[PDB]
């Protein structure tokens, strides 16, 4: 108490304050943007909510005693908000309410009045007019109530408050969505209490009972029309089955359902991440690598992020199931060093002939292989090694005599080296060809590749790109 | 290369120099 | 599944096994392990890699977590086989042919090698015009067998004076390539039309 | 009020189409 | 040293002459340009950053 | 921005592209590479 | 005190690192180590040496002695003179550090630096003691004070004096050849060698012509060459002193390939006693190699391996390895055969190598347009 408890009374009021007159301005904003100018995609919802990811998680993580988070459960306890007399009504106690946790103390709420936190903030004539402040301030309220992290009576706390949260969700979805569209607002709504969920289904028992509800918003989502709620809705889906490691891949080979077709350049980067886990264990390896090199270009934005070191893990396993490889671990981190030293050792045995190493790599790094989820790699790498030396002397010489590669590819055996190159042909490693008839496996025909209809094909994908630019720039610029 | 960037850049020129005079007069009306 | 695989029957064999896949499907699962089911399994993975299932061999092979390594040659028979199918390893297939733990498994082994077969045959089936017996039976396989006699009567490659006569397979390539003269003149009208039109 | 509001959308809708068209008719009249 | 437009072979002992294409111009003031509108992408990249 | 996808997480300065083409060829590349003279 | 102080950084390598070189380096650093009065550094370096040995004692007292004849020194002087700035406070004060720079270590020095540096006024005692700044980094080899100082040198000096900056250029590229930026930055301005007596801000001359001339033939190969280095003729004065270097210069440029891997084996051999050396030798040689070759091939279409194997050097097969390794590296832009045994190359043409150009910067711009429209519209 002398040493911190002097420093106890500042952080409470002005966190009381101004970081009250965000969602204040904001949920005021965000309300009347609703009533008019309803199309309000280009306005506070979507920074706000990239705040409510960002701020409000590292703003507050306790429930913030001396009433400031604490203090809000007292504070929305009594809500007419009904009438324009009962909103002037209830501003004159925004006013009343917000000064006196300023200045006294409240209704404390000592980690336990939860519910009742819950039944009498949304009695005392909670509106549905107001569905996003119940919206909001239910949702917002499961982040102290989680990351408290006792878990001892609270993951029903965790339970009724997602129930109560959604069964207002479920009735905006039936009655009178006019002109609002909570969705932009409910979809993360949905995934942040289902990110938890999820994760009280981690310390107990498995999460298809999830699944089986998330068919159900997903089955009355993409009737309506698709405004980020299929999109959200489609990782989630996605993410337990492929987080089961039963068969599960067929089942989202025959999803199509293929289409957010724009996504605020975050929910379509990692979901370019999760089709592209698809296509690798599937063996399309080629349309795998280009669409998880889009997803690793598409969000980098970030700062040491953990889910960039997994793309960028996976990635060079899929080239390394091509023959080529990159510079990888020329950005280092403070987390990257763990996972630097396993797949930069990985394929520096993989560029050279050895095997003895590479089985030694296995003995070395296996648990941390069977931690990343790529048991697969022992079954599918192997092929390449051999691979690797026969696209790379493909690419060097031009003319090579097939009893020289033996001994070059180390293969130990002249006879069998028109198997592999038997191989790497029709599967299409190098365009190539063998004669049968004195060893040649001669090389391709001279580069042609300007006066023969190529660059016609890129100069049409460019103009089909850039100017689609330009015709959804007018659009979107003029709202006025 | 030359006409198909070039045209939407200018038009995208046109996009912030309207979301900044948009929203700059929505902000100071009150 | 037993009867199944014993009575030579191609469509009730995986109409019986997929519902035992939908029994290990189960749900609420206490189940004592009834020990038929890791060379029930290598049953359907060996099967599937027989019909040229290769993207369903791999995407079945998650449900096992260590069973694949450590133990279970009945799991670990296919996939080292097929571990043999991806480098250039087509005999150690032909010669691990005769090693099985459980019963032959012939009604699988004999379309796998066939499956195999034409994968040789559709290699040395191009323009390359003649070889000879011993090309048989270094490439195709089999010293004198029946087999050169299946596939002279399937197929030509008969024997004549000591030479086998594979046909050119060779295409003609007609190709002129300015014939992309209407869809090109085509291409260029959406062009001016997207630049225009919306005034 | 639940056909008459219905109604209302669909006049205003026919009329708001029309508006379009000759605008985008009449500034490429404009132009030449 | 640039004296002359020919080539050489050491498995012929060959002299060949040919000639230069001069319609360098019109691909080397085209990728200059990219380098303008690098810029000035760059520019609207940060007025976008600095004020929504 | 975190996507709950995070739970996990010149000496060496520019020479990863020099040091993936070669790494161990006998480095000090004289006692073979310049030494073939009494073999021929 | 620093002036003639680099000497020993180079024995500090060369007896250490090569631990077969244990010979020569401690019978000229040990007599110089008791002379000098160098005391602080050598304590880790007499362990790395031999272990111990009793004249440590002697000339702690001695350094001891000279630490407090100055001290009593300053201390009256400012007690009793009462000037300040530049005074003679001042350069008793800065006699102490350069007391310590010449005996102690860094950590006593650089903070009388610091102490003395705001107690200045004029820019030419501040740009001397950032001098002194920048040949401790270089001591030591530290790259975090020799960033901030050279900054400090470029912005805060050096828009007032003139030419005492021609000395801190060739420390621009001193830090250029210990990084990797062997490639241009070191050899553009290397390129005046107006700079001649070998003093503390010049600490050597004809090493530094070696220098110039070993890093020189990487950042152009005949973007005129030959005008800047070889029609040079103050630079023809000193490499006529030494012949191994002016031969390693003329095989390369008159084409006498056979002779020019003789010089260049002595060049890497000669390399490895030097102590920037890390970067080089690794990589010099091997990006020589790939430039001795990238020429040859020009002028042919249709070479033979079997001509290099006596116009060359020899070793048939040894030629096909290195190219082989040099063309899945991705460059040296030709194509390699077997029985036929005649390297063709490739080259592209003009509209060839401008398709390629355009094509990568398209979709560069097009990527950088593409995130752009997606941080705007939401």
């Amino acid at each position: 108490p002398p040493g911190g408890g002097e420093q106890e009374p500042p952080p409470p009021p002005a966190p009381q304050d101004v970081e009250m007159k965000e969602e204040a301005a904001t949920g005021g904003g965000s309300t009347g943007e609703a009533d008019g100018k309803t199309a309000a995609a280009a306005a506070e919802h979507s920074q706000r909510e990239l705040d409510t990811v960002t701020l409000e998680d590292i703003k507050e993580h306790v429930k913030q005693l001396e009433k400031a988070v604490s203090g809000k459960e007292p504070r929305f306890v009594l809500r007419a908000l009904r009438m324009l007399p009962s909103t002037s009504r209830r501003l004159n106690h925004y006013v009343l309410y917000k000064a006196v946790q300023g200045f006294f103390t409240s209704n404390n709420a000592t980690r336990d009045f939860l519910l009742p936190f819950l039944e009498e903030p949304m009695d005392t004539e909670a509106d549905l007019q107001f569905r996003p402040r119940t919206g909001k301030a239910a949702s917002t309220p499961l982040l102290p109530e989680v990351e408290a992290y006792l878990q001892l009576l609270v993951v029903i706390f965790m339970m009724n408050s997602k129930r109560y949260k959604e069964a207002q969700k479920i009735s905006d979805d039936l009655m009178q969505k006019i002109s609002t569209q909570n969705r932009r607002a409910l979809d993360l709504v949905a995934a942040k209490c289902y990110y938890y969920h999820a994760r009280v289904y981690e310390f107990l028992d498995k999460l298809d009972v999830v699944r089986s509800f998330l068919h159900a918003r997903l089955r009355t989502a993409t009737l309506r029309h698709d405004a980020d709620g299929q999109a959200t809705l489609l990782n989630l889906l996605l993410r337990n089955y492929l987080h089961y490691s039963l068969y599960d891949q067929a089942e989202k080979l025959v999803s199509k359902s293929v289409f957010p077709e724009q996504a605020n350049n975050n929910e379509w980067a990692r979901y370019l991440y999760y089709t592209g886990r698809i296509k690798a264990i599937q063996l399309e390896y080629s349309e795998a690598r280009r669409t998880m090199t889009n997803a690793l270009r598409k969000a980098p934005q970030h700062t040491a992020v953990g889910f960039k070191q997994t793309v960028h893990k996976l990635l060079i396993v899929v080239e390394l199931l091509l023959g080529e490889i990159p510079d990888r671990l020329q950005f280092r981190q403070p987390s990257l060093k763990r996972s630097l030293m396993p797949y930069f050792l990985l394929t520096q045995a993989v560029r050279t002939g050895n095997l003895a190493k590479f089985n030694q790599v296995l003995d070395q790094f296996g648990e941390k292989f069977q931690a990343d989820g790529t048991y697969t790699l022992i079954i599918r790498l192997r092929h390449n090694v051999i691979k690797t030396g026969v696209r790379m002397i493909s690419l060097s010489y031009s003319r090579i005599s097939l009893a020289d590669i033996a001994q070059k590819l180390q293969l130990d055996s002249p006879e069998d080296a028109e198997f592999i190159v038997a191989k790497a042909i029709r599967d299409g490693v190098i365009e190539a060809s063998i004669n049968h008839e004195k060893g040649y496996v001669q090389s391709k025909e001279m580069i042609d590749i300007y006066s023969t209809r190529e660059p016609q094909l890129a100069f049409h994908q460019r103009i089909s790109f850039c100017l689609d630019i330009h015709n959804m720039s007018v659009k979107a610029m003029r709202f006025p | 290369y030359l006409a198909s960037l070039i045209r939407s850049v200018v038009a995208l020129h046109n996009l912030i120099n309207n979301k900044i005079a948009n929203r700059d007069a929505e902000k100071k009306e009150g | 599944a037993q009867w199944s695989i014993l009575r030579k029957d191609i469509p009730s064999f995986e109409r019986y096994m997929a519902q035992l896949k939908c029994y290990y499907f189960d749900y609420k699962e206490q189940l004592p392990e009834s020990a038929y089911m890791h060379q029930l399994l290598g049953l359907n993975l060996l099967f599937l890699l027989s019909q040229n299932r290769v993207a369903e061999f791999h995407t079945e092979l998650e449900r096992l977590p260590a069973k694949d390594i450590q133990t279970n040659v009945y799991i670990k028979h296919p996939v080292s086989l097929e571990q043999y199918l991806m480098e250039g390893s087509y005999n150690k297939v032909f010669l691990a042919k005769g090693n099985i733990p459980a019963e032959s498994y012939t009604f699988f082994i004999d379309i796998l090698l066939d499956t195999i077969r034409d994968e040789i045959a559709g290699c040395i089936e191009k323009a390359y015009e003649k070889i000879l017996f011993t090309e048989a039976t270094r490439i195709l396989f089999f010293n004198t067998p029946k087999k050169m006699t299946d596939y002279a009567k399937k197929r030509g490659w008969v024997l004549g004076p000591n030479n086998y006569y594979s046909f050119a397979s060779q295409q003609q390539k007609p190709e002129d390539t300015t014939i992309p003269s209407t869809e090109l003149a085509k291409q260029v009208i959406e062009y001016a039309r997207q630049l225009e039109m919306i005034v | 009020d639940l056909y008459s509001r219905y109604k209302k959308l669909q006049q205003e809708l026919e009329f708001l189409e029309v508006q379009e068209e000759y605008i985008k008719d009449e500034q490429k009249n404009l132009k030449k | 040293d640039k004296k002359f437009h020919g080539i050489l072979d050491q498995g012929e002992g060959v002299l060949i002459i040919f000639d230069e294409p001069p319609v360098d111009k019109t691909y080397e003031a085209a990728l200059e340009t990219i380098q303008n509108m690098s810029k000035v992408v760059d520019s609207l990249y940060n007025k976008a950053k600095k004020l929504t | 921005m975190s996507e709950k996808k995070q739970p996990v997480d010149e000496d060496n300065w520019d020479d990863d592209n020099v040091e993936d083409d070669f790494s161990n060829q006998l480095r000090a590349e004289l006692e073979k590479h310049g030494y073939k003279m009494e073999t021929s | 005190p620093k002036n003639p102080d680099l000497r020993i950084a180079q024995l500090r390598f060369l007896l250490s690192l090569p631990e077969h070189r244990g010979d020569a380096a401690v019978r000229d650093e040990l007599m110089a180590a008791v002379r000098d009065n160098n005391m602080a550094p050598y304590y880790e370096a007499l362990c790395k040496s031999l272990d111990w040995q009793i004249d440590v004692d002697l000339l702690n007292k001695m350094k001891k002695a000279n630490e407090d004849e100055l001290k009593r020194l300053d201390e009256e002087l400012e007690d009793a003179e009462k000037n300040l700035g530049e005074s003679e406070i001042r350069d008793a004060m800065m006699a102490k550090a350069e007391y310590l720079c010449r005996i102690g270590d860094k950590e006593g020095a650089l903070t009388a630096f610091r102490k003395t540096y705001d107690k200045t006024v004029a820019l030419g005692h501040r740009l001397d003691i950032v001098f002194y700044l920048l040949r401790i980094g270089l001591f030591y080899m530290d790259n975090d004070l020799i960033t901030r100082n050279t900054e400090k040198a470029k912005s805060l000096i050096e828009e007032g004096g003139d030419w005492d900056r021609r000395n801190r250029l060739k420390v621009y590229q001193g830090l250029y050849c210990v990084a990797i930026r062997d490639f241009k930055q070191a050899a553009e301005l290397f390129l005046d060698t107006v700079s001649t007596f070998t003093s503390y801000e010049l600490m050597d001359y004809k090493t530094f012509v070696t220098y110039t001339v070993y890093v020189s033939m990487i950042a152009l190969e005949r973007p005129d060459l030959r005008e800047k280095v070889i029609k040079g003729a103050e630079i023809l004065e000193v490499l006529h002193s030494l012949p191994a270097v002016r031969q390693y210069l003329f095989s390369l440029y008159e084409c006498r390939y056979s002779v020019f891997f003789q010089s260049l084996a002595v060049v890497e051999q000669e390399m490895k006693k030097d102590w920037l050396f890390a970067p080089h030798y690794r990589y010099y040689v091997r990006e020589m190699r790939i430039h001795a070759y990238s020429q040859l091939l020009e002028s042919y279409r249709s070479l033979t391996l079997g001509y290099m194997a006596e116009a060359f050097g020899v070793g048939v097969e040894f030629i096909d390895q290195e190219l082989s390794r040099f063309i899945a590296a991705g460059r040296l832009h030709c194509k390699i055969d077997k029985v036929n045994e005649i390297v063709e190359t490739n080259r592209p043409d003009s509209k060839n190598w401008q398709y390629q150009e355009t094509i990568k910067k398209g979709d560069l711009l097009l990527n950088r347009v593409q995130k752009l429209s997606r941080v705007i519209n939401m």
